[PDB]
């Protein structure tokens, strides 16, 4: 989740 | 019935208008949001966006909800295009379980001030100072034993 | 604000009012009044004159071609329009085919004694003819020089967007205008559908009958006055619209609106005409007068327009209550 | 070097000077001088004659149509141009709409007594009309045969590239020329912007007023001489430009330039005219003369041009100092 | 505001002009370098170059600096296209750390003639003859020991 959710949720 | 032409930076896509009228909340499906992208000299909409990413955005309108991702476009680029086309948070969350990254689980609270102080104090050792101090002593009790 | 405005997004600059033509020219009123009518409108800065080939069986154009021939005005200063659709009892003399557009316009330029009209209008949609034949026929008469621009009239908003997508596909000319009905009791089309098209493709609006053919003039309360429009023959559809109780439900709304015109130092026509020009999406308003005193008091409905503030608009809406769903 | 050159990249071959027309024809000078003016220019190899429909309220064309009718020259040997934009006080008689281009050119071919002009110019840009209507109207009058080519005048460099991208999109004809002002004190546009367009799309330049309407002729130092251009009526904008001290700051630069013309065996007009033709990017220079002796001494400004070497150019630049940022 | 058309050997790309005016040093961003590629009969620029490589060069102008590489085009072909379009040595160095190959580290020097002779003589055994002779004896001293 250091590359995935860093630009996923927004 | 009639069709629309969408021009993603030189690449032409043509769907019927009623396909975009399945999802009348997004950018392409709302007739007052896309009116600033129209091109009256060519009778089409011109977006200066990513070329290979719109092939997956178009399939979301045709299939009725399935969000895929091509191999070429990365995660940080395909995620912006969902944000730009305003596909919605239900469409954005389908990019999670398609990719495999599961959503975060919401933890329940004991709806007080005493028990809400002590729940986050031991279960979540990264919260406060002695929360990190309760973890450094919780490793000793098992290790001596 | 502005007296001369563009017809849509074209280059044509029309006055915001234009003396139209119906039952009056060649029919009801005499031709001595009509020359006196047109000189009173031309001298007050109105250049847009409108007619059609069906009006008084093609006699409203002959009496308009004699006026411009006699008065000696420059053709480069006026804007003459003309509608096409009904031009005879024959089967092949009514429609928007390639045969009738070329022959109906060529005969109207013999009645009007001109060499070209400025706008030529399709009077109503035709379901028989395909859209490609009407756009190819209207681009032909433009390229011959029989017209300068072309517009639609009583079309839908979906049919104009279909006649625009043919013109861009086959490299022809799209329409520039649209004549839709718009007064205080008919405001559905021009207030929610046509301003969508102006922001997209740039067609304008040019509204007609702003007094509902004399009903909003306020003369139709105590009954049918003599020498009025409802008292004529063939206008029973008008007379039995006001004599019906829905018209009496409309006369009960012109009593409260009667008082506001005296509050603003005007009369009920000048409130009714200047209410239509309160937007920017309407490029012209086509009046119709029966004598000189009606036209003079209608031309002076420009001074009423700066008084039409948002307070007085929003209470008129509270009287009528027919504001469309934005 | 060459006397006849191509107008841009077109096929039209014009002489490098062309006797224009302004206040002189039909206004200031008499028509006896004008026939004597044009025969003195036609016999020296100048074919390009220029006019417009606004010059002396449309009397500069009638006096030019009588000369070609009387002298009996072949129409296939001359190049007549004409500008369009101002053609009446009416609202619909000024602009670059489809209505005015077709009617303003049709009336000018009745004044000039011709059947076609060779180039028709848009006199200035129009912000009201869209660019598609002007390109479609100029391609219509070409395809009717009322003109052969068309050009722009006082347009920007971004507007010409926009009227070129419409012509290639809709399969129409692009412009071939551009009339921009260019003399010794106004050299910003023709020296850094227009040679970009010639290498890209192939439009030429055809400069006008190369003596700044008589200022660079050197007659405006001691004051206002009689029978000069500044002494006329309506030309107070010119007279109060030279009488202003920025013009006296310009007369203090025509003293040093006065001496170099005597060093090269010429006078100050012939230095000023041949300085404009020193490039290849300018296809013609439109003179303006008031009598025969002015035109004869201006026509002979071709022999000065081989003396205009790089040494004498670079010191003139050191006098003026207004060389644009390349 | 207006747009340009770029024709990479039959494939049409259309971006706005101001996107190319972000980087006014490169080939597409400098209005005197690309003027010899113009085509006045079609109002476009024609390059007879690699087709699938320009989809990545266009994204560098839109994203503002990110240099990717498609799977199809190799390293020796995508590197020439950066050299042809003149994207710059900062753009060329971004092809290093994207690909993973790190830059070479510059070694410091003792700014003399004596110490600069002996620094490259033992630390860099591939320099000279006895530099290779000092390595063949430096393996023995540890191996006997
Ligand atoms: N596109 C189409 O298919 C279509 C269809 C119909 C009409 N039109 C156009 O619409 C234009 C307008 O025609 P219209 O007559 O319906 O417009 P209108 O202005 O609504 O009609 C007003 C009528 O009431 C009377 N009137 C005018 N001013 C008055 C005033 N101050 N006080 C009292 N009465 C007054 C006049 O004669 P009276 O007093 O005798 O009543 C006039 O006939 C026509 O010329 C035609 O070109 C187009
Ligand atoms: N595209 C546009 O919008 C536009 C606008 C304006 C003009 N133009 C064109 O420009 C053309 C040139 O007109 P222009 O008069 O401004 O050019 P110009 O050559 O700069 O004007 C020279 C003026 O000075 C005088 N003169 C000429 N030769 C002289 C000489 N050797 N010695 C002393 N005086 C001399 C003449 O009359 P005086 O002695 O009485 O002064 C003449 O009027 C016009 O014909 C017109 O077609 C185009």
């Amino acid at each position: 989740e250091e590359q995935s959710q860093y630009m996923h949720v927004g | 019935g009639e069709r629309v032409v969408i021009n993603i930076s030189g690449l032409r896509f043509e769907t019927q208008l009623k396909t975009l009228c399945q999802f009348p909340e997004t950018l392409l499906g709302d007739p007052k949001r896309r009116m600033r992208y129209f091109d009256p000299l060519r009778n089409e909409y011109f977006f200066d966006r990513n070329r290979p990413s719109f092939d997956a955005i178009l399939y979301y309108y045709q299939s009725g909800g399935r969000i895929r991702r091509p191999v070429n476009v990365p995660i940080d680029i395909f995620s912006e295009e969902i944000r730009f086309y305003q596909l919605g948070e239900e469409a954005m969350e389908k990019f999670r379980e398609d990719e495999g990254f599961l959503r975060e689980e919401e933890r329940p609270l004991p709806r007080r001030d005493f028990q809400r102080q002590v729940w986050l104090l031991f279960e979540y050792p990264e919260s406060s100072g002695p929360a990190r101090g309760i973890a450094i002593v919780s490793v000793l009790v098992i290790l001596i034993s | 604000l502005q007296f001369y405005r563009n017809l849509g997004k074209s280059g044509l600059r029309v006055s915001c009012l234009g003396l139209g033509t119906w039952v009056t020219f060649g029919g009801q009123i005499t031709d001595e009044m009509a020359e006196q009518l047109m000189t009173l409108a031309y001298d007050n800065g109105i250049n847009l004159f409108d007619t059609a080939e069906v009006y008084a069986a093609g006699k409203a154009e002959v009496v308009l071609g004699n006026i411009i021939k006699k008065k000696g005005w420059r053709r480069s200063s006026l804007v003459i329009t003309t509608k096409i659709f009904w031009g005879g009892k024959a089967e092949t003399e009514r429609g928007l085919s390639r045969k009738h557009i070329i022959e109906g316009l060529k005969a109207s330029l013999e009645r009007l004694q001109l060499e070209y009209v400025d706008v030529v209008f399709a009077n109503r949609p035709d379901p028989n003819t395909p859209m490609e034949e009407t756009v190819r026929a209207m681009t032909h008469v433009i390229n011959q020089g029989m017209a300068m621009y072309w517009g639609t009239s009583r079309w839908s908003s979906m049919e104009i967007m279909e006649a625009y997508s043919v013109a861009r596909q086959f490299n022809l000319t799209p329409p520039i205008c649209e004549q839709a009905e718009y007064h205080m009791f008919q405001r559905e089309k021009v207030e929610v559908q046509l301003p969508e098209l102006f922001h997209k493709i740039g067609v304008g609006a040019m509204t007609w009958s702003p007094l509902a053919c004399g009903i909003v003039s306020g003369k139709y309360d105590s009954g049918i006055p003599p020498y009025s429009r409802a008292s004529l023959k063939g206008y029973q559809w008008l007379k039995d619209k006001i004599l019906s109780e829905e018209g009496r439900r409309q006369q009960a709304k012109l009593k409260e609106l009667q008082a506001i015109a005296e509050r603003l130092g005007c009369t009920l026509p000048q409130l009714a005409i200047a209410w239509c020009l309160r937007n920017e999406g309407v490029s012209s308003v086509l009046l119709g007068a029966s004598n000189a005193d009606q036209l003079m008091e209608n031309i002076g409905a420009i001074q009423v327009l700066p008084k039409l503030s948002s307070s007085i608009i929003h209470e008129i809406d509270s009287i009528l209550g027919n504001k469309p769903y934005s």
